[PDB]
DNA sequence: CAGTCCCTGTTCGGGCGCCT
DNA sequence: TGGAAGGCGCCCGAACAGGGACTG
């Protein structure tokens, strides 16, 4: 017995159709188990093949967890209900969140469920439970409550949420806290053991507001960048200034500073490749002020909240990954790298998955929007697996590329 | 007043809409016979209605033949009112395989009687429905009907139906966790672990559960009989088989007629091992007319005979043990043709099946075989809800170098070697760094857009040069042809510096096979080297050899 | 620079198979 | 006769999309 918030689409604008996918048998146990139970309690109930509408859904066990928990796919509802949560009901980044020393990430998503849902919208949450050698066809469900995973959630049960969190807030007046979808990130300066309890007292204060909490710590402060790094050698051979040059040259579209004459000059004849070229005086000094440009910033790189992220991956080999965040091309807000994550050495498509969910993560925390992915994968081998790996409870947007390295740029 | 079944599914068009106004079939008086029989029975029931011309919408009609009946089935074609009626989302996701079945101690097959026809349609919508019953002459007018319930040919009809059918027999499954009820359509296959007795009291059991709703299970239902026959297969207590599949015989083969031959292969391809359909499909490319004569080729004639060899003998599948392991075996075939077999124990398969697509204009057997196996983990994730353990004929170490080497996430699910022949390979490999002693040729090639003509050649430390002439080119084909150019006349060590990123691109993920020529001429050479060393170089930027080559390829 | 062309990849719609 | 549907599969080609280089 709450009052729900109305809530439309787009403007000129049609709810999701999207083919529910194949799912292992223990998922579909899982599904049919927390289906089960989330029916009995009314916060969703069956409906029929008179609903146009679907969204995929599927399980998954946090980092860690043991428990399955339910996970819907609604990135193609979300981009329809982009109106009400960026312009209407959205939140503000604490741009403070990033410099704590210590973050926590709660699932506070349960708290959703209390809140009812718009009437008129849960055509709209539609989503269909699939059969192992389809014995049955589809069971269909749609929503009653504030389902996790949808952006309007975490915006309509926002009063609800800042009037549960004020006295917490008021206790603990310099601690930061941000809402992200169905996750709480909190942070502090406070040494582990005082923050970890600080968690502790807001997850109480949770419980007497009726939610539970089934927590990823992070160190925003730890977390570095990966610049452009130039190579040092004794002897230079023709190939290794032709790879340089090719290196500083495609630089250049980053730093404009970047000069290739003096270097290029050493390539003067047709040469052998192997055979070794000495540097001249002023090829000396050119390699040292461009050592020295790509040690600066980038000029005039900002974050504008009006664009969209985008994220690349280059797979580096041996357990290395390379990165950059970027709203437009070449002017980058992040460069990053990866290794040794879960996976290394063994297996590519869990450790893309591992870097996916890193990257987004500090895309989170850093300006509070997901990235969308350019992923050196290909489709069909990304589709097969990637559910397999994934560990978080949001699902960033992605598309897939394939471009071949006829340079190292990011990583010697 | 009628009376109310089952709970009904409300229905809508597609909004600010109307209804079906198209006129009746000219219809021969033969069917119209078998039609206005049974039409006139329907009535009876409650299936359909008389109705005032105050209802404007008027809708076709016919009837074929239920094969293997002298029964007449009717279909009523609503193209017009399906573009118009509400979008539905189909709640039938796919089709079970025998493959996929546990063994049953007992084991039956009912379909409903007249199973659309026993649905409720929707109140409000009922009146689109409108038709007319032809007649002897054309003088009498014949009623107009509404149905009552699911059309035979609506684009809602499955979709309910289906829908419905969950929901009634939900109530008996819970009642019975132990019970084995595939519904597919109408189509029940019950199975248990039951005593043949005990188990047929719960079939009659089931039998009344769908007479509450108005579901008749007339003795059309195979009871002690297997073979059972089900979704065009026959079952028996250990093992399943496709029925028996007629390939035409023709002297004269169309375009409709290959068509007809393939997919019957294919369809054979998930038992038989070994199908291949590439040759036969071939003949396929480029042509109009279905109705179309063209001859065979000495190619898909050898294709259509060996296949024809394995269908001569029968073949069966198993069931499955879900306390065994899933196993998929892939055999490369050539011509980027792939057979698979899953099993569980040894030489006792649960199905079969093949990959043949051609994806990319290059590719190799690695890329190809990383298709397949994806190919059959979803089919396998479908089926048993779990992925096979794989068996494949490719090194260890091939594989861990071109995984580790590639530039893109790849990756394959537990797997082992298995030492059957041909085994994939890499043909060629790229050195990382540039060979001591081997010349090095720096290579270019340019042409003009307009006169598609254009230069492809190269210079080297060693003095060595080429220029070569080329016509009807483009400049990407310039930068391929100087790499050939390279590779042919450079020894069996060769250092190769290149300013094309295209050129390099196909190159470095190592191809065995191309759409284009040229491109199987470079890897024909590249395989043939000991040591290739590929660099990249950026234009214009007065760079040694590539400077000198790029003039010689302008001029 | 925008405006082409080349090329290579995806998506879609149409034919056959098979079930109901 | 010639004609309906929904679902899954294959194979094809024709359409659209989008990156990179060269040109007005
Ligand atoms: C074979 C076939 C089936 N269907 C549907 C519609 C049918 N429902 N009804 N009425 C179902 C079942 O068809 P079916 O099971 O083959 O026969 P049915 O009509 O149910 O009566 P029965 O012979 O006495 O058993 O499939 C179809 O729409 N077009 C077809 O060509
Ligand atoms: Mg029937």
């Amino acid at each position: 017995p709450i009052e729900t918030v109305p809530v439309k689409l787009k403007p000129g604008m049609d709810g999701p159709k999207v083919k529910q996918w194949p799912l292992t048998e223990e998922k579909i146990k899982a599904l049919v188990e927390i289906c089960t139970e989330m029916e009995k309690e009314g916060k969703i109930s069956k409906i029929g093949p008179e609903n146009p509408y679907n969204t995929p859904v599927f399980a998954i066990k946090k980092k860690d967890s043991t428990k399955w928990r339910k996970l819907v796919d609604f990135r193609e509802l979300n981009k329809r209900t982009q109106d009400f949560w960026e312009v209407q009901l959205g939140i503000p980044h604490p741009a403070g969140l990033k410099k704590k020393k210590s973050v926590t990430v709660l699932d506070v998503g349960d708290a959703y469920f209390s809140v009812p849902l718009d009437e008129d919208f849960r055509k709209y949450t539609a989503f269909t439970i699939p059969s192992i050698n389809n014995e049955t066809p589809g069971i269909r469900y749609q929503y009653n409550v504030l389902p996790q995973g949808w952006k309007g959630s975490p915006a309509i049960f926002q009063s609800s949420m800042t009037k549960i969190l004020e006295p917490f807030k008021k206790q603990n007046p310099d601690i930061v806290i941000y809402q992200y979808m169905d996750d709480l990130y909190v942070g502090s300066d406070l040494e582990i053991g005082q923050h970890r309890t600080k968690i502790e007292e807001l997850r109480q204060h949770l419980l007497r507001w009726g939610l539970t909490t089934p927590g990823y710590e992070l160190h925003p402060d730890k977390w570095t960048v990966q610049p452009i790094v130039l190579p040092e050698k004794d002897s230079w051979t023709v190939n290794d200034i032709q790879k340089l040059v090719g290196k500083l040259n495609w630089a250049s579209q980053i730093y404009p500073g970047i000069k290739v004459r003096q270097l290029s000059k050493l390539l003067r004849g047709t040469k052998a490749l192997t055979e070794v070229i000495p540097l001249t005086e002023e090829a000396e000094l050119e390699l040292a002020e461009n050592r020295e440009i790509l040690k600066e910033p980038v000029h005039g790189v900002y974050y504008d909240p009006s664009k969209d992220l985008i994220a690349e991956i280059q797979k580096q080999g041996q357990g290395q990954w390379t990165y950059q965040i970027y709203q437009e091309p070449f002017k980058n807000l992040k460069t990053g790298k990866y290794a040794r994550m879960r996976g290394a050495h063994t297996n590519d498509v869990k450790q893309l998955t591992e870097a996916v969910q890193k990257i987004t993560t500090e895309s989170i925390v850093i300006w509070g929007k997901t990235p969308k992915f350019k992923l050196p994968i290909q489709k069909e081998t990304w589709e097969t697996w990637w559910t397999e790996y994934w560990q978080a409870t949001w699902i960033p947007e992605w598309e897939f590329v394939n471009t071949p390295p006829l340079v190292k740029l990011w990583y010697q | 007043v009628p009376i109310s079944p089952i709970e009904t599914v409300p229905v809508k068009l597609k909004p600010g809409m109307d209804g079906p106004k198209v006129k009746q079939w000219p219809l021969t008086e033969e069917k119209i016979k078998a039609l206005v029989e049974i039409c006139t029975e329907m009535e009876k029931e409650g299936k359909i209605s008389k109705i005032g011309p105050e209802n404007p919408y008027n809708t076709p009609v016919f009837a074929i033949k239920k094969k293997d009946s002298t029964k007449w089935r009717k279909l009523v074609d609503f193209r017009e009112l399906n573009k118009r009626t509400q979008d539905f989302w189909e709640v039938q996701l796919g089709i079970p395989h025998p493959a996929g079945l546990k063994k049953k101690k007992s084991v039956t097959v009912l379909d409903v009687g007249d199973a659309y026809f026993s649905v409720p349609l929707d109140e409000d919508f009922r009146k689109y429905t409108a038709f007319t019953i032809p007649s002897i002459n054309n003088e009498t007018p014949g009623i107009r009907y509404q149905y009552n319930v699911l059309p035979q040919g609506w684009k809602g009809s499955p979709a309910i139906f289906q829908s419905s059918m969950t929901k009634i027999l939900e109530p008996f499954k819970k009642q019975n966790p132990d019970i084995v009820i595939y519904q597919y359509m109408d189509d029940l296959y019950v199975g248990s672990d039951l005593e043949i007795g005990q188990h047929r009291t719960k079939i009659e059991e089931l039998r009344q559960h769908l007479l509450r709703w108005g579901l008749t299970t007339p003795d059309k239902k195979h009871q002690k009989e297997p073979p059972f026959l089900w979704m065009g297969y026959e079952l028996h207590p250990d093992k399943w088989t496709v029925q028996p599949i007629v390939l035409p015989e023709k002297d004269s083969w169309t375009v409709n007629d290959i068509c007809k031959l393939v997919g019957k292969l294919n369809w054979a391809s998930q038992i038989y091992p070994g199908i291949k359909v590439r040759q036969l499909s071939k003949l396929l490319r480029g042509t109009k007319a279905l109705t179309e004569v063209i001859p065979l080729t000495e190619e898909a004639e050898l294709e259509l005979a060996e296949n024809r060899e394995i269908l001569k003998e029968p073949v069966h599948g198993v069931y499955y043990d879900p306390s065994k392991d899933l196993i998929a075996e892939i055999q490369k075939q050539g011509q980027g043709q792939w057979t698979y077999q899953i099993y569980q124990e040894p030489f006792k398969n649960l199905k079969t099946g093949k990959y043949a697509r051609m994806r990319g204009a290059h590719t190799n057997d690695v890329k190809q075989l990383t298709e397949a196996v994806q190919k059959i983990t979803t089919e396998s994730i479908v089926i048993w809800g779990k992925t096979p353990k794989f068996k494949l004929p490719i090194q260890k170490e091939t594989w861990e170098t071109w995984w580790t080497e590639y530039w893109q996430a790849t990756w394959i699910p537990e797997w082992e070697f298995v030492n059957t022949p041909p085994l994939v390979k890499l043909w060629y490999q790229l050195e990382k760094e540039p060979i001591v002693g081997a010349e090095t040729f720096y290579v270019d090639g340019a042409a003009n857009r307009e006169t598609k003509l254009g230069k492809a050649g190269y210079v080297t430390n060693k003095g060595r040069q080429k220029v070569v002439p080329l016509t009807n080119t483009t400049n990407q084909k310039t930068e391929l042809q100087a790499i050939y150019l390279a590779l042919q006349d450079s020894g069996l060590e060769v250092n190769i510096v290149t300013n094309s990123q295209y050129a390099l691109g196909i190159i470095q993920a190592q191809p065995d096979k191309s759409e284009s020529e040229l491109v199987n001429q470079i890897i024909e050479q590249l395989i043939k080297k000991e040591k290739v060393y590929l660099a990249w170089v950026p234009a214009h930027k007065g760079i040694g050899g590539n400077e000198q080559v790029d003039k010689l390829v302008s001029a």
